[PDB]
């Protein structure tokens, strides 16, 4: 009776939307982007600051 | 039926009947004791989605 079906757990499929019973999906959510933290600057007043 | 009717294709020899009254198309509705009994074949409907 048109069983719903879910991916094999196998990442090819989920992306592509590929399902096991019908109504495949439209492709998956979107829970946001993550970047590499920008690492953090030492103070150059240690040394001399002389703008030439 | 299929007596009189010398076509050897089965779908031809078949179609020559309907016309010529031998056999008859049998979508029909049906008698209402049939879905009483408490055993009921009833027909299911199926659906299927795809993506393009």
């Amino acid at each position: 009776a048109e069983i719903g079906g879910d991916h094999g757990y196998n990442a090819t499929n989920i992306a592509a939307g590929q399902t096991s019973g019908a109504v495949t999906q439209i492709g998956p959510a979107v829970m946001g982007m993550v970047r590499r933290a920008i690492p953090n600057l030492i103070a150059f007043d240690i040394c001399g600051v002389q703008p030439m | 039926p299929f007596a009189t009717i010398e076509e050897s294709d089965l779908e031809l020899a078949l179609q020559i009947a309907i016309v010529l009254l031998k056999v008859r198309l049998f979508s029909d509705a049906a008698s209402t004791s049939k879905f009483e009994s408490s055993d009921s074949e009833i027909a299911d409907a199926r659906f299927q989605i795809n993506k393009w």
